[PDB]
């Protein structure tokens, strides 16, 4: 939700300021003056469609930190989830640029395929959308027997009806009438307006934090990011799905090379134990109290990083006393970076058009605050 | 790895052209989307009938914010303030007496449950597994008053069942 | 589903898709629930006899960041990384 | 480029927006914060609290809470040396009371000195 | 010790750029009083606008007059467009009390306010 | 060649000679540059190392899979930013000693 | 030591040691600082006069091209005289790497409005000028955007607490909203838990 | 008195304040805005009604976190209306249709509505209970109205006789009658003098004169500052508007001073004008 | 219960009329359940 | 097995019921103050004093991590039974 003052020659345009800070909610002073395992959530949710990457983003912020590696199912874990996670942010994009379009059924079509996807998420943690599950130290309370088949399944049915969604779209012809000749953008624009992720695969370079810098063990499988050419809107729309479709490979692949090794680190002075040491144990006892009631401490500097949201480079800044507080918490966020350069993507064009230019960068409004 | 796509060019032959032409005068695909609109018409829809059918959870779901107590015994809680030092929104309030006897005990134990976000902290920080998430999640409620829980409508939520909260956590209580 | 044939060759004549095969209605791979209990493993700690907690100690581990040129014939202009190189085109169906 | 400047004062109470009621009403208090006497460490001195005074915290006649007209009530900016406070107090404007910093006292003690043979300093017990 | 002031070199160009925005303001006033359907007098704006012109005459520093103009500019754009509401405008008076006197015994009945 | 993969950039038909009075344009701007400064030192060897990647090769795909900057008319525009910087350091003296210091208890982390 | 914890490369740390020597060297003018941490991204501590300079050569120069433009923020840090921490975060399009430059900056005096050779900068000013107050001369337009128009305070400064000053309700009086003094209905309460015992034997600082 | 009921800091949103009050009515316009201002005093009204909960519905959120509260009563029990006032520090009795009903005459509510209260009230013990009345409602003529209401008057002051009876004159505002039924025109041209006084001036010399004790057992009048005739202020409710038999009788019956009683002077509040709030308020005309 | 429908369709409940007196033959409340029927029918089981 | 105050009303199992002078009571009025019916003290004597012929014994509480965590409690007191802090059951010794 937000306002535009458009200010325009008729049926076309001159000018637009977003006003944006509508749904500002002061999210940086809050965990400024929390702990780091009480304030993730924070973090989960200023960006809210993708919802499992900011978790993997802030918890290997930490992990970077401490200089603590996770056990190896837990980064595999960590993996075939942010794949869900991109999967379903790509689709949830493509539906509500359908929506907002026109284009009524396509919506609801992929959005029963998310049904089952949060039923996913409800049988991982309990939570239907923002479940935190992913601590620093590793994914806790690790998947029940009897999922892996289940996301075989829909492996299997969504491939199935994402060719069906490019049975009914994608050569729709006054679809493609309606954006095609919208949304240029330059190299040098695609630079100096500071674009992230898609609008970078998009328009000409080849770009991936994934593949450049592997955060994680994105490495060792095998996939291939579609890459833009003409830089336009329509272009943009068939890499989203093309990268839905690498994210189907990617979770084939995980499924296929799954180890497994242990869901949490095996530092408890970090991650806190399970319960059968914690019922006998004293040093688990211990280690459960303090570190639930003040937080571990973390060892001075600041630090940034950055991985790959669907919308683009998410970014978390880290400015750490030697505390249990964090000192300053700040977020690249690219639904910010991508309502940057409203003007020059909009100077041309009409009041529809703007509309799909709005639609076509991915828009959540609360990872825009920060 | 890279698989892009839109290289291509329109075939100069005769036939793939005067096909996109028989495309574009003839109205083809449009009626193709018509078909596959009408198969997805002619399946049965997949509805369920809300107040008789319920529609399927997990053993683990986040609801209520009930409490338990032991067999046959006292309140299974003895505020020791770890949920209020958790709670990611502070709807926690305890203040904490002991009675007559000697054990320790509280006095009040408050959720808000308009800052209650649901994680599931006070249900992983409870040493005692005092507070549980609740199975059920009807609340619907008509006036504002009535959602400030005290701890004697938590106790008498834990009173109109334990069975469901047992059998989960009995079912349950092996992952977490 | 649970139709009759008439009509399930018209939704294959409207979308020749064999929408009777799959049809996001779950009947049969509804994960079987009431699973029996598992039994987490327990990873590379635990390991009585060698686990000095001293080795990962990857809290202490953070160094204090070293500094150069401050407020108090040289073979160089090198970049930050290697220069990164250009990717390929995937053999997996590109365009063109 | 090496323009203006003059060597003057600061007075940025008239753009921090906090109205003049909380400006001059409202008084702060500089210092080192004390160590919570049962436990025995002072990794919790070294740093320089700047707080406000406390003011009315009536019944919420509802739940039985605190509630309070104050918003900078739960302010508190840990510093590292005095002038440094001081100098951002009268930034600020708004005034300040300084408590001194108090380290804990080197004392002589030795266990030979524990165990004496006509000096009164003796163990007693073990 | 060196400082780059904004705009100013002395105060005569501080009295030169409010002098001119408290020109753009009061040719701003009846504008948006005419043009937000507002219920105000002309007379109590204008008395209201100087008012807060006289509360920040105690300032000699150059450089807060400059930046002090730049944001009377900045509000005087917000308000000259129709990007700000009637709400903003409102706020910017005072007609829901707020009773609050500076006597010392009225402060002494609704105690511990000093 | 033939439609590069870029978007807003078509394709040049003699690469070899513009680029290499691009770069005598380079050496030109550093011959205005003044010498103690090693910036000058830099930019002169990585220049006449590029240049003697170009000259050596009257090439296209080898001279694009040798020479960094792909494909090709990246490293045309980035020539172009080059001699911008190269304009805009004539001026603004990078290489002269350091204006005034910190207070030095700023850099600092820890507070 | 190597299962569980994350290793290093200390080829990029070598790399990027020795471009930021080379940096420091060629442009001495506003180089104060030039760290790197220990996983390799490179920092650049900066006077606030070198601004246009030192962004002018770092677009180009064909050894650091760096055109990503990214965040922005002025970490408010206080027992400083130069408060706020202008942080340009720059990512190299054609050399995959990132370097901050921090350069510092006081209350009261402007850096020098990097929006002439980074046109995504402009919508970072206008925030960081509504945030905090640091003013931006040789700038197109300076607005209050992320804020309330009405609201001034410029809230994510430490002086600024947690809840605002003003807070809205409807009233039936005159019809419409108004602002009062803040009533909150809880305390946000206020956890000390700044344990003691020195978590980190590495960063210590010297005490007097 | 117990605690929480004295004062509790500043004002404002539940801010623990002085009064608890009982009010009748209130769904109205005068006893809508009293509980306007005492919400913003920060008082807990308890007020019943006798409609559909959705008038209280969209008069329910004037209060705080559940600080007003909402109950029912009736016209003929004293049980529910006793069980209103079980505790209450403060009452105030605002009532009446200008129109006789089926079940209600203008006898009976102005007469039979006080004496039930006011009976259960002297015998659960209630102080500064404010009874309004019309002004110069007498035993004389051409008004059953305000004839009824004198019989009330008379009543309210016997029986409990330190009752404050307060009458205003009659008040416009945003939901008048007598302003609506001038937009609410066809013609007819008579002559009578008259002064009208805002409605939020009535409104907060009531919250005023409630809050502040020692002034108790004297009936109050409050006085419009214009105080001229009905016919040039219809022409300036035309003129302002752009646009060229019981309330008519009713208000070209009797508009006086009374030299006895004591008005706002004793009380301290700002008298608005007709013609700012009367400039405010006439809005919906032609564009 | 009835197999041949698809997820979501398989267990269905029918209210009866005044379990605590409301007349809810109409106006069907949620919740009308016991809490074992509240684990069987929001699909955590697959045994009744 | 509550206590009726003179206010009239249902006390509770934390002595916090009302005085008269109260408008509580009266935002009490429509809907009823619903309080647990099955307190805490009197579940404490329906549990028999175990009587353990060892010396230092053992409370866990009803089940391998369900519960309160393991506590060893004394029975020196000869004639005051020892009680577990979490429990609130007792234990004895037959020597
Ligand atoms: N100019 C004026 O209008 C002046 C008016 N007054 C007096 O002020 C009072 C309020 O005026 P106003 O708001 O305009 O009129 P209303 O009719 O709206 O106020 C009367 C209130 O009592 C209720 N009520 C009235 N009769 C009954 C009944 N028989 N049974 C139950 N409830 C009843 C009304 O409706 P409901 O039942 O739906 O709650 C309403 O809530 C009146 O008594 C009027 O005489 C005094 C001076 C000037
Ligand atoms: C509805 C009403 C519209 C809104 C009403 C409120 C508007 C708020 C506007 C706020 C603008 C201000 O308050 S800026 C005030 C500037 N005050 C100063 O003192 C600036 C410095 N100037 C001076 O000291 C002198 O110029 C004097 C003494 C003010 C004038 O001297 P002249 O005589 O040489
Ligand atoms: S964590 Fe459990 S036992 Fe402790 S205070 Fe909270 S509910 Fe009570
Ligand atoms: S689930 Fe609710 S009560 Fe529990 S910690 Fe979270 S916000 Fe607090
Ligand atoms: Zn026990």
């Amino acid at each position: 939700v937000l306002r535009l003052v458009m200010e325009l020659s008729g049926e076309m345009v001159r000018k637009c300021d977003p006003h944006i800070g509508l749904l500002h909610r002061g999210t940086e002073k809050l965990i400024e003056y929390k702990t780091y395992l009480q304030a993730l959530p924070y973090f989960d949710r200023l960006d809210y469609v993708s919802m499992m990457c900011n978790e993997q983003a802030y918890s290997l912020a930490v992990e970077k930190l401490l200089n603590i590696q996770p056990p190896p199912r837990a980064q595999w874990i960590r993996v075939l989830f942010g794949e869900i996670t991109r999967l379903l942010n790509h689709i949830m994009a493509v539906t509500t640029h359908a929506l907002d379009i026109g284009a009524m059924t396509p919506f609801f079509w992929m959005f029963e395929e998310r049904e089952k996807m949060f039923e996913f998420y409800e049988r991982v943690s309990g939570a239907r959308m923002h479940a935190a599950y992913v601590r620093p130290g590793g994914v806790h309370q690790d998947l029940p027997l009897g999922l892996m088949d289940d996301i075989y399944e829909f492996s299997k049915n969504f491939s199935l009806r994402i060719d069906e969604l490019e049975e009914m779209l994608t050569n729709n012809r006054i679809w493609r009438n309606r954006t095609v000749d919208i949304g240029v953008v330059t190299a040098e624009d695609a630079l100096n307006y500071g674009f992230s992720g898609v609008m970078l695969r998009g328009s000409g370079i080849q770009w991936d934090l994934r593949k450049t810098q592997p955060y994680d063990v994105y490495d060792q499988v095998e996939f291939d990011v579609p890459i833009g050419s003409r830089g336009d809107c329509y272009d943009r729309y068939l890499c989203r799905v093309e990268e839905m479709r690498q994210s189907i490979r990617i979770i084939s692949q995980c499924l296929n090379k799954m180890p497994p090794g242990e869901i949490k680190v095996d530092d408890a002075k970090v991650s806190p134990p399970k319960r059968a040491e914690m019922k006998t144990s004293m040093e688990s006892l211990i280690h459960h109290f303090k570190l639930y009631t003040e937080g571990y401490q973390v060892p001075p500097g600041a630090t940034y990083t950055a991985i790959e949201a669907p919308k683009g480079e998410f970014g978390v800044y880290l400015v750490s006393d030697g505390s249990s507080r964090p000192y300053r918490c700040k977020i690249k966020a690219p639904g910010f970076a991508h309502l940057a350069g409203l003007d020059k993507m909009s100077k041309g064009h009409m009041l529809a058009d703007v509309v799909a230019i709005i639609g076509t960068q991915d828009i959540v409004f609360g990872e825009v605050d920060r | 790895t890279y698989k892009y796509v839109n290289l291509r060019e329109p075939s100069m032959d005769m036939k793939s052209v005067t096909d996109r032409a028989a495309q574009t005068l003839l109205w083809t695909e449009l009626i193709r989307g018509l078909g596959m609109t009408l198969s997805y018409l002619f399946r049965e829809p997949a509805t369920i009938n809300y107040p008789f059918e319920k529609g399927p959870l997990s053993p683990r779901f986040r609801g209520e914010h009930a409490l338990r107590r032991y067999p046959s015994g006292e309140e299974r809680c003895i505020a020791c303030k770890l949920c209020e030092a958790v709670c990611p929104a502070q709807a926690i309030t305890i203040e904490a007496e002991p009675r007559a006897d000697g054990s320790r005990r509280t006095t009040r134990y408050d959720i808000d449950m308009t800052k209650c976000i649901y994680c599931g902290f006070c249900q992983e920080a409870c040493p005692v597994d005092a507070i549980v998430e609740g199975p059920n999640f009807e609340f619907s409620t008509e006036t504002h008053e009535e959602l400030l829980y005290n701890k004697e409508k938590l106790l008498n939520n834990g009173d109109k069942w334990e069975a469901e909260i047992a059998a989960n956590i009995q079912a349950d209580y092996l992952y977490r | 589903a649970s139709a009759t044939r008439l009509i399930q060759g018209l939704r294959n004549w409207a979308s020749g898709r064999d929408l009777q095969a799959k049809l996001q209605l779950r009947y049969q791979e509804i994960s079987k629930r009431t699973q029996p209990p598992p039994k987490l493993p327990v990873g590379p700690s635990h390991r009585l006899s060698n686990n000095y907690y001293c080795a990962r100690d990857g809290r202490r581990e953070a160094m204090p960041p070293s500094i150069v040129m401050s407020s108090q014939s040289e073979k160089k202009a090198v970049s930050p990384a290697p220069p990164i190189k250009r990717w390929e085109l995937s053999q997996d169906e590109p365009y063109l | 480029t090496q323009l203006i400047t003059v060597d003057e004062k600061l007075d940025i109470t008239t753009l921090t927006g906090v109205p003049e009621e909380h400006i001059k009403t409202r008084k702060a208090r500089i210092f080192v914060p004390a160590r919570n006497n049962m436990q025995s460490g002072v990794n919790n001195t070294k740093k320089w609290k700047m707080e406000f005074d406390t003011r009315e915290r009536w019944e919420n006649p509802l739940m039985g809470w605190a509630s309070t007209a104050d918003p900078l009530s739960n302010l508190v900016l840990t510093f590292s040396t005095k002038e440094d406070a001081i100098a951002f107090a009268e930034k600020n404007g708004w005034s300040y009371d300084v408590e001194e910093r108090k380290v804990p006292k080197p004392k002589s003690k030795s266990y030979g000195a524990n165990f004496s043979w006509n000096k009164r300093t003796r163990v007693s017990t073990k | 010790t060196s400082v780059k002031p904004i705009f100013s070199r002395d105060m005569n160009e501080a009295k030169r750029r409010v002098r001119e925005l408290y020109r753009a303001w009061y040719r701003e006033v009846p504008n948006t009083v005419h043009l937000f359907q507002l219920d105000i007098s002309v007379k109590q704006g204008r008395d209201k606008v100087r008012e807060m012109f006289k509360k920040n005459a105690h300032v000699t520093d150059p450089r807060v007059v400059d930046l002090l103009v730049i944001k009377g500019k900045m509000e005087l754009e917000e308000t000259i467009n129709v990007w700000k509401q009637r709400t903003h405008v409102m706020r910017f008076f005072h007609e829901t009390e707020a009773p609050r006197p500076k006597d010392f015994l009225s402060k002494f009945y609704v105690g511990h306010d000093p | 060649k033939k439609t590069t993969g870029l978007v807003g950039l078509a394709v040049c038909e003699t690469p070899h000679e513009r680029l290499k009075i691009l770069y005598t344009k380079i050496l030109d701007v550093l011959g205005h540059i003044p010498k103690n400064a090693a910036y000058r030192k830099y930019t002169e060897q990585i220049t006449n190392e590029k240049l003697s990647i170009v000259k050596a090769e009257p090439d296209v795909k080898k001279l694009e899979e040798q020479l960094q900057g792909g494909q090709i008319e990246e490293v045309i525009l980035q020539a172009e930013n080059e001699l911008s910087l190269a304009r805009k350091m004539i001026q603004w003296k990078p290489w002269e000693p350091l204006v005034e210091e910190p207070p030095a208890s700023q850099w600092k982390w820890p507070i | 030591t190597r299962p569980t914890v994350r290793p290093r490369n200390d080829v990029a740390h070598k790399q990027l040691s020795a471009f930021g020597e080379y940096v420091a060297e060629i442009l001495p003018k506003y180089v104060q600082q030039v760290q790197v941490s220990c996983f390799s991204e490179l920092e650049i501590c900066i006077h606030p006069d070198g601004v246009i300079p030192v962004l002018t050569f770092l677009r180009d120069h064909s050894n650091a091209q760096f055109k990503s433009l990214a965040d922005l923020t002025a970490v408010d840090i206080p027992t400083r005289q130069n408060r706020f921490e202008i942080v340009y975060n720059l990512l190299s399009l054609r050399f995959n790497s990132r370097i901050r430059v921090k350069t510092y900056t006081d209350e009261l005096t402007p850096v020098e409005s990097s929006v002439s050779v980074y046109k995504a900068a402009n919508w970072y000013e206008r925030e960081i000028w509504d945030m905090f107050g640091v003013f931006f001369a040789n700038h197109p337009d300076l607005r209050r955007i992320l804020t309330d128009y009405g609201f001034e305070g410029h809230p994510f400064r430490k002086d600024f607490p947690l809840s605002g000053y003003v807070e809205l309700r409807y009233d039936d009086e005159v019809k419409r909203v108004v602002a009062e003094p803040v009533e909150l209905a809880q305390e946000f309460r206020k956890f000390d838990l700044n344990s003691p015992w020195e978590a980190f034997p590495a960063y210590r600082q010297p005490p007097e | 008195l117990h605690h929480a009921v004295i004062p509790h800091g500043k004002g404002g949103r539940s801010s623990v304040s002085g009064i608890v009050a009982t009010v009748f009515g209130a769904t109205g316009f005068l006893g809508r805005y009293l509980v306007n201002h005492l919400g913003r005093m920060g008082s807990q009204v308890i007020v019943p009604y006798r409609c559909e909960p959705y008038d209280t519905m969209h008069l329910r959120p004037m209060g705080d976190l559940g600080q007003i509260i909402f109950m029912d009563w009736n016209g003929r029990d004293k049980d529910s209306i006793r069980r209103a006032v079980e505790h209450s520090n403060v009452v105030i009795n605002l009532v009446g249709r200008e129109w006789e009903t089926k079940n209600f005459d203008f006898e009976d509510v102005f007469v039979k509505i006080p004496q039930a209260i006011a009976q259960v009230s002297k015998e659960a013990g209630v102080e500064k209970f404010i009874h309004i009345s019309h002004l110069n409602a007498d035993i004389k003529s051409s008004s059953k109205y305000l004839r009824n209401k004198a019989v009330g008057e008379k009543e309210v002051r016997e029986t409990f006789p330190e009752a404050t009876i307060i009458k205003p004159a009659d008040i416009f505002g945003r939901e008048d009658r007598f302003l609506n039924y001038f937009a609410n025109i066809r013609s007819l041209g008579k002559k009578t003098v008259k002064q009208p006084v805002y409605i939020v001036d009535v409104t907060k010399g009531i919250i005023n004169a409630i809050k502040d004790p020692d002034a108790r057992g004297k009936t109050f009048a409050f006085v419009g500052p214009n105080r001229y005739l009905l016919f040039d202020l219809v022409q300036y409710v035309f003129a302002v508007a752009h646009r060229p038999r019981d309330k008519v009788e009713r208000i070209h019956t009797t508009d006086r001073t009374l030299p006895h009683l004591p008005g706002l002077e004793d009380l301290g509040v700002q008298a608005t004008p007709l013609e700012l709030k009367a400039i405010e308020v006439l809005r919906r005309h032609r564009t | 219960e009835d197999n041949k429908q698809f997820f979501g369709r398989h267990r269905w409940v029918i209210y009866t009329t005044e379990m605590n007196g409301k007349n809810t033959f109409w106006d069907v409340d949620g919740s009308m359940v016991p809490p074992e029927w509240h684990r069987w029918l929001h699909c955590m089981t697959d045994d009744p | 097995g509550v206590r009726t105050s003179p206010t009239g009303e249902k006390v509770t199992h934390t002595g916090q019921v009302y005085d008269d002078e109260d408008y509580r009571r009266v935002r009490f009025v429509g809907r009823q103050k619903e309080v647990n019916e099955n307190f805490a003290i009197d579940l404490i004597a329906e549990q028999p004093v175990s009587q353990v012929g060892s010396r230092v014994i053992s409370c866990d509480g009803g089940g391998g991590a369900l519960g309160h965590p393991r506590v060893y409690i004394n029975l020196d007191k000869e004639t005051k039974t020892g009680t577990c802090g979490y429990c609130g059951l007792q234990f004895r010794q037959q020597h």
